[PDB]
RNA sequence: CUAAGAAAUUCACGGCGGGCUUGAUGUCCGCGUCUACCUGAUUCACUGCCGUAUAGGCAG
């Protein structure tokens, strides 16, 4: 009957590292290397309130009783210096191959249905659009997340590493290279064969991506933001945290991540977003909605579904899709 | 179980987003099973090609930093959380608290087997670190050490020395190699007579109240603290049969259908972080897995140190 | 003068100190957490 | 011999020191931090 | 075959209003630092001549 596995897990492919965040002056990025890391530090902020009000607060005279009692919180900022107009995100990125085997699967009846099924897409088309989207998502600076939406000029580095030493080097303007356009250019593509060649492989390809933007000097960079609950009682603490591996300001892993993964266009929903990342019912968490519902047929379970169990076998942007999904990896399975 | 014919030292590795939550009574540096499941991983996956049987692990350390805050007012520390995505209605999903932690260990891993004389040392040696960089540890990823200064490399000391001199010369090399760290042993003879002392004390004590009262810095009147030897720590140490061993095409929903089931449960033991150079054997120190299959009792610990 | 207030649009609890004449920040939370810790600890201060 | 010595005017407490055979100067306060720090510390060293 | 396998905290913010810290005070008696050494290991890769030469030789 080739019933769904019970167990379904596959590892997450394309593993970032934590995105450390440094500071100095631009035209001189090649001796990046001894650049002072931007620090995390304190400030306190005081507001007055901004928010809807809920129609019984609404009084002027309670308004005027309440804007005479501001709310003051310590938040964690990260500037760059004063004398640096350039902030230097460097992470590390492993490619590691066998996209298709599962972590975890239940039934061995399945398991040789899916490893075939993925040999299938793989004889047929390789990962060649995927790792050109992986590729652009890396060549673009969208893993500076808010750190690329006003600066001068963004420009990214990406060096294979072999097994000390850089064995390839490139260089991408990421400004010019859009948001929105998986267009094609040369060394573009020659990263997309490398990113192809390590999904496809048994060993691990390893990236070394370094970006650098121009924002300003000193002006204020956003590393990424530390979800805490239990914030404390009784006491006055931090609203918003910001992250740092070691006194250095850091994006986290699953940010960088996120970013890489943003190569769903295919979603059925019109691209006034544009591409979006690689999700299960696809759900961008700013936006609050999920797209790729189940109430049509184009998630990630009920296409996967059709494709191996029934071999159903869906259009050729929506299995780019569901081996989308299975680099992203996932726990999948029922009761 | 049987000794290294050699010591092979895996360098300091980054491990980014290690499981914090070794127990569900300790927080803190992962469990020692994970190190142990991780050098059988590696067997499983290369020293079937290699012909040797990687076997033992000695966990150094040289650094941790778990993603933690201590929140304002309290004492206690709570956990930095993920942001997961949201359901199929835009609901944020139930938050289930992972701990995070960033690791530097190196892993002195004993090999032994045939495999040594087929091939150099440096080459069964990069090749298992070339496979450990595609792997992880601890649920965290392998940092890989991309254009640093230079790469860490390996060094498979040959247990077998033509002296003892020669041992204890390329032993100390070793030691002082992995020397900013500290190393993770299993002290259960200790706790044992920690028990023997508290239930002369008082009796019908369990050792579950002798760790708990090695953990604690408690107090004594004449105030003065009790001291304690070394840096006692609760860990891990196996895990205890809760239900009858099932057939593998048996248990509803298990991991595969060809390996027998059994529900289990943790076995709080004691562990001991000391420098490296005090054991002054590094055969010693490894961590081992001692099953004892038809009683329960699947346990990891540090055989062979004193 | 009322010791506990929502920011709404950006989920946070603002308890009010008296020391300085301000609130500050107690914890995130919305309108739930907000009635909650009303009726754990009573609003007017 | 007392360990502390309280200079009651000035408001200064002096500590005694074994060493030399003298009392330094601990910290300021009067007679309730001197209070305080005896039954913090005990009197006559 | 690792309490395995998965994960975007984030959008905005005026901390400023103001201020006399002061009086007083003995640090002080006493004291043996000695003993004995290779800075020299080629440790000055120098100065100049013949030659168009940096190629190659020569002189002290």
């Amino acid at each position: 009957i080739l019933s769904t596995a019970s167990v379904l897990a596959f590892e997450r492919k394309l593993d970032p590292s934590d995105a450390l965040m440094s500071a100095g002056a631009w035209a001189q990025r090649d001796a990046s290397q001894e650049w002072p890391a931007v620090t995390v530090r304190e400030k306190s902020v005081r507001g007055t309130i901004s928010n809807r009000l809920k129609t019984k607060d609404r009084d002027p005279a309670k308004l005027d009783a309440s804007i005479q009692s501001p709310n003051l919180q310590t938040v964690d900022v990260a500037n760059l210096p004063s004398d640096a107009d350039t902030l230097k995100v460097r992470f590390t990125l492993r490619v590691l191959g066998g996209a298709g085997t599962p972590s975890a699967c239940n039934d061995a009846a399945y398991r040789d249905k899916l490893l075939q099924t993925v040999a299938t897409y793989v004889n047929d088309q390789g990962f060649a659009e995927l790792a050109r989207r992986y590729a652009h998502n890396l060549a673009n600076a969208r893993f500076l997340w808010r750190n690329r939406v006003g600066a001068e000029a963004v420009e990214v580095r990406i060096n294979h590493i072999r097994q000390g030493e850089v064995a390839r080097a490139w260089r991408f303007d990421a400004l010019a290279i859009g948001l929105r356009d998986f267009k094609a250019d040369a060394e573009l593509d020659a990263l997309a064969e490398l990113i192809a060649s390590g999904l496809s492989g048994s060993g691990h390809v390893l990236l070394e991506v370094v970006a650098f933007a121009r924002i300003g000097d000193g002006q204020e960079v956003f590393p990424s933001q530390e979800l805490i609950l239990d914030k404390g009682d009784k006491k006055g603490q931090k609203s918003k945290t910001l992250y740092s591996v070691r006194d250095a300001a850091a994006i986290h892993s699953q940010k960088i991540g996120n970013a890489l993964r943003t190569i769903d266009t295919w979603y059925p929903d019109e691209d006034g977003l544009g591409p979006i990342a690689v999700e299960p019912y696809g759900s961008v968490t700013s936006q609050g909605k999920a797209y790729r519902q189940p109430k049509q047929k184009l998630d990630f379970y009920t296409l996967l579904d059709n494709w191996v169990l029934r071999d159903e076998a869906p259009a050729v942007e929506q299995q780019h899709y569901v081996i989308a999904n299975l680099i992203r990896g996932g726990v999948f399975g029922e009761a | 179980v049987t000794d290294p014919e050699a010591l092979l030292l895996l360098p300091r590795l980054s491990i980014q987003n290690a499981n914090a939550i070794s127990s569900p009574l300790t927080w803190g540096f992962p469990s020692p099973g994970a190190f142990t499941g991780f050098v059988h991983a590696l067997q499983r996956r290369v020293g079937i090609s290699l012909d040797i049987e990687l076997d033992g692990v000695g966990i150094v350390c040289h650094r941790f930093e778990a993603q933690i805050s201590q929140p304002a007012g309290k004492r206690t520390k709570v956990f930095n959380l993920t942001r997961n995505p949201l359901n199929r209605d835009g609901s944020t999903a139930a938050i289930v608290e992972e701990g995070r932690a960033h690791l530097e260990v190196s892993l002195l891993l004993g090999v032994h087997g045939d495999g040594l004389d087929d091939h150099p040392a440096q080459e069964i040696a990069r090749q298992v670190q070339e496979q450990a960089g595609a792997m992880r540890l601890a649920g965290g990823s392998i940092l890989p050490w991309c254009n640093e200064r230079f790469p860490a490399p390996n060094a498979e000391l040959l247990m077998l020395g033509g002296s003892d001199e020669q041992r204890r010369k390329n032993q100390r090399r070793l030691t002082r190699r992995l020397l900013p760290g500290f190393a993770l042993v299993s002290r259960e003879a200790l706790l044992q007579q920690h028990l023997e002392t508290l239930r002369t004390t008082l009796p019908e004590a369990t050792t579950l109240d002798a760790l708990l009262d090695l953990c604690r810095i408690n107090f004594e009147p004449p105030w003065q603290v009790r001291d304690k030897p070394g840096w006692l720590v609760p860990i891990p140490a196996g895990y205890n049969a809760l239900s009858p061993l099932y057939l593998p095409g048996e248990v509803r929903n298990a991991r595969d259908r060809e390996t027998p089931l059994r529900f289990v449960e943790n076995l709080f033991g004691l562990g001991e972080w000391l420098s490296p150079h005090r054991v002054a054997a590094l055969s010693d120190l490894l961590w081992y897995h001692h099953a004892e299959p038809d009683k329960g009792l699947y346990r990891w610990s540090t055989p062979r140190f004193v | 003068i009322e010791k506990f207030r929502c920011s709404h649009g950006y989920n946070e609890i603002y308890k009010y100190s008296p020391d300085h004449e301000a609130y500050l920040f107690y914890c995130k939370g919305g309108q739930g957490q907000l009635n909650k810790l009303i009726a754990e600890n009573g609003r007017f201060m």
